[PDB]
C-alpha cells in the first residue's frame, strides 16, 4: 500500500469517508487538506511474506573476497563465466538454503536464483 | 587528521546534502560518528588502505571495515581495540619477499627492525571488526597454491598458526595431540611450578 | 529347455501406467545429463 | 488492549535522566523538525520501500 | 564393475548402461542380490532413492524374478529403523508399497494382495494398507477375476475412509458375488 | 544538548547531526525488524574495548 | 597384595606403540573420512540446487543439519569399529579398556583414528563471525 | 493424525498469507475484479446487507496447504466468526474450490467503522481458535 503527505504540511494523509458521496479520501489532519484516493486499498499486510531477496541483493557484493566464486553459473545479461553466490540468510528464511548467484563483472550486476 | 583527508576526498559532509542521496552512498563513520557519505566505497576503501600501509595520515593501529552489504564504512581510531600483525596477500602472492628475510637475518648492525616491515606495507594490524571483512590464510605454502579452487581471494595470511596461544600455553609441547581441558589446565599449572 | 512360456495371467486392464515407468524416464534423462559430463 | 495491537507495535526512546520512556517522533519534534515527511527523511532513506 | 566400484555416485549415471544390463535375467538377478545386501545393511537410508528403481526395472522385464523381489520387499517392509524418525519410516514403508504395486501391475496380484490381508489381519498401521489399496484402485480397471476379488474384498470392508472406490464396489457386488 | 548523544556533538548546531544519527538508530531497529539485518551479539570481540 | 606383587612380574604399561595402527587400518580410515565428507558435499549441493526437501516436522535447516550430523555420526562409529579391530591382545589401551579399570572404547578411537564432531550447546560450531566460523574460510561454509 | 489437528491450538493467522482491507463503496460491487465473480453469486440472496452494508472490506486471503493440513473447511471458518462475533460482522467467503481462498467481511447493517476492522483482524489473527 502506498504513502502520501500532505501537500501543505508535508504530514500523513490519513484514509476518510464522505457518506455524502461514498468515496476514499486521504485528508490530512491539523491542517485539513484533502485529496481524492484512488488506490481503495487503505491496508494490507503478508503473513506468509513471499519476498524476494533479489530485491534486497546489492551488486556491489560481488567485490566481497569472503563471498565463494563459481564458474559453473555464468551470467545472462553479459554472459561472464564468474558468479558470486551466497544464501540470503536472515530472519523470514532459513526454510530454503536456496543460493543467489551475482555476476562478478562490473557494471553487469545481474542478479539470480536457480 | 582521518577526518581532513575523508573531506579532501569526494565525501558528503551530512549538512550538505539533502536525505534523497542517502539511498544509494555508503555511510561513514569516524569513531562511531556518522560524519557524512560517499558513493564510491570500493576506490576509497582502496585508498585508505593504501595510506595505512604507507604509514601516511593514517596511523598502523586505525581499522578500516566496509560492511558492503549495509553500504557502511566505519572507520575506528579509539583505544581499547585489540589485533594482530598479518601478512598481506595480494594476487595470490605473499608481499613478503625473501630480500625483506635477508634485511630480518640481519637485523643487528643494518636497523632493518619489524618496524620496517610495516613501513614496507608487507604485514598489517587487523582487529577482530576488520576480521569480519577479511579472507585469510592459515599458511602459504598450501593455502594460497593452486588447486580445485576452494577460495581464489585471499586478502591476508597467518604468521604462524601457533600464536593464537598465550604465554603459559605456549610452553605446552604438542598441544594440539592433547585434550584441551588438559592445556587448560596445564596453563593453570605452569603458573605455579617452581623455577 | 523349457518350450514356450505362458504370459502372465491378466487379471484387468492398465488404464494409466505405473509412475516406475516416469521414474524411469527421469532417471534415464539423469544418466544422458552425467554422460553429457 | 486491544487498540494498541490494532495500530501495530510501536517505538519509545529511554532518554537519559528521564525516569519515563518517550515516542520518537516526540524526540524528532523536540529537535525542530515538524514535518513528518522530514522526520521520515531523517529515518527512512528510500520512500521506495 | 559398477557393484564392486562403491565410491557409487555414478550409479546415476550408469542407470542406462544397467537397464540394458538388467536384460539379461541372470545380471537381473544378480544386481538383485547385491542391491539385497546393500539396503538390507543398517543405516542405509541417509539418501533423498535409487536402488528400489533397480528392482521396478526388474520386475518389469522378468516375471520368474517376481517372488525373488517380494521376498525381499517383505523383509524391508518388516524390518525396523532406529536411526529414522517414524514419519519417515512412515514414507519408507510407503516407497516399498510403491514398489509392491508396481510388482502387482505385472500380474503378481495374488500373492502380495494375500501377504497385505495378512500382515492387516495378523500389526502394521491401518494407513499404511490404505494407501496400499487406494493405489491398487488407482490404476485397475474392470473386468476383474473371482480370485483377485476373493483376495482384494475381503480386506476392503474394515476402513470406511476413502471416486473408483464406490465404482468398485459397485462392479463386483453385481458381478463378484 | 548535552546527554542525548554527545558523541555526535554538544553544540548548539549539530541538532543535524544528531537527528540524522538517531534517524540511523531507528532505522537500524526497524532493519532487525524486518529482519534484514542479523541481531548484534553480546559477546563477539568487535563489540568489546 | 597379592595382586600389585604379581604385577611387579607381569608389569603393566602404556606408550605410542599401543595408540599405533595399522597401516591398512589407516588408509581404510582415511577412506572412511573420504567417503563421509563427499557425502556431507552431495547433501550440501543437493540443499543448495532445493533438491532437498524437509522432512515432517521439520524445516529444511534442521532436515540438512539432521542428515550431515547422521552421516558423520555413521563414519565416526565406522572409523572407531575399523580401529578397535585393528587392536591386538597385547594393546595396553584395550588391555586397560576391556578390565574397566580406565577409558572406553570412544577414547581408543579418538586416539587412534578420529576426534569427531565438537559440538557447543549440542550443535555444531555456530558462526560467531558474519556467517563464518571463522576468517579462514569462505562464507555459507557447511562442510565438516 | 486427524486427532493430532484436534488438539494443536490453530489460529486464523497459522492458515492465512495475507489480509487487506479495501473501501469498496458499493456492496454490489468490488474493487476487485476475481473476487466479482462468486460476489455477485453471494449478493443475489443478500443477508444482513440487503439495505446499505459498511463501505469496508476486509479481505483475506487462506494459505490452501495449511487449510488442507488442518481438514478444516470455508464453511467452519465462516461458522466460528460468526460464534465469535455475534451478528456484529457478516462474513461472506468464496467457495471452496478457487484456488484463491477468499472471505470478505464486513460490519452489519445496523451499526469508527474503519479502525475497528483493523482492531478486528488484530484479535481474529491472535485471539480466535479455529
Ligand atoms: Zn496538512
Ligand atoms: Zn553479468
Amino acid at each position: 500500500v502506498g504513502i502520501r503527505f500532505c501537500q501543505e504540511c508535508n504530514n500523513m494523509l490519513y484514509p476518510k469517508e464522505d457518506k455524502e458521496n461514498r468515496i476514499l479520501l486521504y485528508a490530512c489532519r491539523n491542517c485539513d487538506y484533502q485529496q481524492e484516493a484512488d488506490n481503495s486499498c487503505i491496508y494490507v499486510n503478508k503473513i506468509t511474506h513471499e519476498v524476494d531477496e533479489l530485491t534486497q541483493i546489492i551488486a556491489d557484493v560481488s567485490q566481497d573476497p569472503t563471498l565463494p566464486r563459481t564458474e559453473d553459473h555464468p551470467c545472462q545479461k553479459c554472459g561472464h563465466k564468474e558468479a558470486v553466490f551466497f544464501q540470503s540468510h536472515s530472519a523470514r528464511a532459513e526454510d530454503a538454503m536456496r543460493l543467489y548467484y551475482v555476476c562478478t563483472a562490473p557494471h553487469c550486476g545481474h542478479r539470480w536464483t536457480e | 587528521p582521518i577526518l581532513e583527508f575523508l573531506e579532501e576526498w569526494s565525501m558528503e559532509n551530512l549538512e550538505e546534502i539533502s536525505p534523497a542521496a542517502i539511498a544509494d552512498a555508503t555511510k561513514i563513520f569516524v569513531n562511531g560518528c556518522w560524519v557524512g557519505i560517499h558513493k564510491d566505497p570500493e576506490q576509497l576503501m582502496n585508498t585508505l588502505r593504501k595510506l595505512r600501509r604507507q604509514m601516511d595520515i593514517i596511523v598502523s593501529e586505525v581499522s578500516m571495515i566496509r560492511d558492503i552489504r549495509e553500504r557502511e564504512i566505519r572507520i575506528y581510531t579509539d583505544a581499547g581495540r585489540i589485533c594482530r600483525p598479518l601478512l598481506i596477500v595480494e594476487k595470490q602472492k605473499l608481499l613478503l619477499k625473501k630480500r625483506h628475510i635477508d634485511q630480518l637475518k640481519e637485523r643487528e648492525y643494518n636497523n632493518y627492525s619489524w618496524q620496517d616491515l610495516v613501513a614496507s606495507g608487507v604485514v598489517e594490524y587487523i582487529d577482530t571488526l576488520e576480521e569480519e571483512t577479511v579472507m585469510l590464510a592459515m599458511t602459504p605454502d598450501d593455502l594460497q597454491e593452486k588447486e580445485v579452487a576452494y577460495c581464489s581471494t585471499y586478502t591476508h595470511c597467518e604468521i604462524h598458526p601457533s600464536m593464537i596461544l598465550g604465554v603459559c600455553a605456549s610452553i605446552i609441547p604438542f598441544p594440539d595431540h592433547n585434550q584441551s581441558p588438559r592445556n587448560t589446565y596445564q596453563s593453570a599449572m605452569g603458573k605455579q611450578a617452581m623455577g | 529347455l523349457a518350450g514356450p512360456l505362458t504370459p502372465p495371467v491378466k487379471h484387468f486392464q492398465l488404464k494409466r501406467k505405473p509412475k516406475s515407468a516416469t521414474l524411469r524416464a527421469e532417471l534415464l534423462q539423469k544418466s544422458t545429463e552425467t554422460a553429457q559430463q | 488492549g486491544a487498540k494498541k495491537s490494532a495500530i501495530g507495535q510501536r517505538i519509545v526512546a529511554t532518554l537519559p535522566y528521564i525516569k519515563q520512556e518517550v515516542p520518537i517522533i516526540i524526540v524528532f519534534r523536540a529537535l525542530g523538525f515538524v514535518s513528518d515527511r522530514d522526520i521520515l527523511e531523517h529515518i527512512i532513506y528510500d520512500f521506495e520501500d | 564393475n559398477l557393484c564392486c566400484n562403491e565410491n557409487a555416485s555414478e550409479l546415476v549415471a550408469e542407470l542406462s548402461t544397467l537397464y540394458q544390463c538388467i536384460r539379461f535375467p541372470v545380471v537381473a538377478m544378480g544386481v538383485l542380490k547385491w542391491v539385497d545386501w546393500t539396503v538390507s545393511e543398517p543405516r542405509y537410508f541417509q539418501l533423498q532413492p535409487v536402488h528400489l528403481a533397480l528392482l521396478d526395472e526388474i520386475s518389469t522385464c522378468h516375471q520368474l524374478l517376481h517372488p525373488q523381489v517380494l521376498q525381499l520387499l517383505v523383509k524391508l517392509f518388516e524390518t525396523e529403523h532406529s536411526q529414522l524418525d517414524v514419519m519417515e519410516q512412515l514414507e519408507l514403508k510407503k516407497t516399498l508399497l510403491d514398489r509392491m504395486v508396481h510388482l502387482l501391475s505385472r500380474g503378481y496380484v495374488l500373492p502380495v494382495v494375500s501377504y497385505i490381508r495378512k500382515c492387516l489381519e495378523k500389526d502394521t498401521d491401518i494407513s499404511l494398507i490404505r494407501y496400499f489399496v487406494t493405489e491398487v484402485l488407482d490404476v485397475i480397471a474392470p473386468p476383474y477375476t473371482s480370485d483377485f476379488v476373493q483376495l482384494f474384498l475381503p480386506i476392503l470392508e474394515n476402513d470406511s475412509i476413502a471416486d473408483p472406490v464406490t465404482e468398485f464396489i459397485a462392479h463386483c457386488k453385481s458381478n463378484f458375488i | 544538548q548535552k546527554e542525548m548523544l554527545p558523541h555526535v556533538g554538544v553544540s548548539d548546531f549539530c541538532e543535524t547531526k544528531k537527528a540524522y544519527f538517531l534517524g540511523y538508530m531507528v532505522h537500524r531497529l526497524l532493519l532487525a525488524a524486518l529482519g534484514r539485518r542479523e541481531l548484534d551479539d553480546r559477546d563477539h570481540y568487535g563489540n568489546k574495548r | 597384595t597379592v595382586i600389585n606383587n604379581w604385577l611387579l612380574i607381569e608389569g603393566h604399561t602404556i606408550g605410542i606403540g599401543d595408540s599405533i595402527a595399522d597401516s591398512k587400518t589407516y588408509q581404510d580410515i582415511q577412506n572412511t573420512i573420504k567417503k563421509a565428507k563427499q557425502d556431507v558435499i552431495e547433501v550440501i549441493e543437493k540443499a543448495h540446487n532445493n533438491e532437498l526437501e524437509p522432512t515432517p516436522g521439520n524445516t529444511l535447516r534442521q532436515t540438512f543439519e539432521n542428515q550431515v550430523n547422521r552421516i558423520l555420526n555413521d563414519a565416526r562409529d565406522k572409523t572407531g569399529s575399523s580401529a578397535q579391530k585393528s587392536l591386538s591382545e597385547y594393546n595396553n589401551f584395550k588391555s586397560m579398556v576391556v578390565s574397566g579399570a580406565k577409558g572406553s572404547k570412544i577414547n581408543i578411537s579418538q586416539v587412534i583414528a578420529v576426534v569427531g564432531q565438537q559440538n557447543v550447546e549440542g550443535k555444531r560450531i555456530p558462526f560467531g563471525f558474519k556467517h563464518r566460523t571463522l576468517p579462514h574460510f569462505i562464507k555459507d561454509d557447511y562442510g565438516p | 493424525k486427524d486427532i493430532l489437528c484436534r488438539l494443536e491450538h490453530t489460529t486464523l493467522r497459522k492458515v492465512t498469507a495475507n489480509t487487506a482491507i479495501y473501501y469498496d463503496p458499493n456492496p454490489q460491487s468490488t474493487v476487485v475484479a476475481e473476487d466479482q465473480e462468486w460476489v455477485n453469486v453471494y449478493y443475489e440472496m443478500p443477508d444482513f446487507d440487503v439495505a446499505r452494508i459498511s463501505p469496508w472490506l476486509l479481505r483475506v486471503e487462506l494459505d490452501r496447504k495449511h487449510m488442507t493440513d488442518r481438514k478444516l473447511t470455508m464453511e467452519q471458518i465462516a461458522e466460528k466468526i460468526n460464534a465469535g462475533f455475534g451478528d456484529d460482522l457478516n462474513c461472506i467467503f468464496n467457495d471452496d474450490n478457487a484456488e484463491k481462498l477468499v472471505l470478505r467481511i464486513r460490519i452489519m447493517n445496523s451499526d469508527d467503522d474503519d479502525v475497528f476492522l483493523r482492531c478486528i483482524e488484530s484479535n481474529m489473527l491472535t485471539d480466535m481458535t479455529l
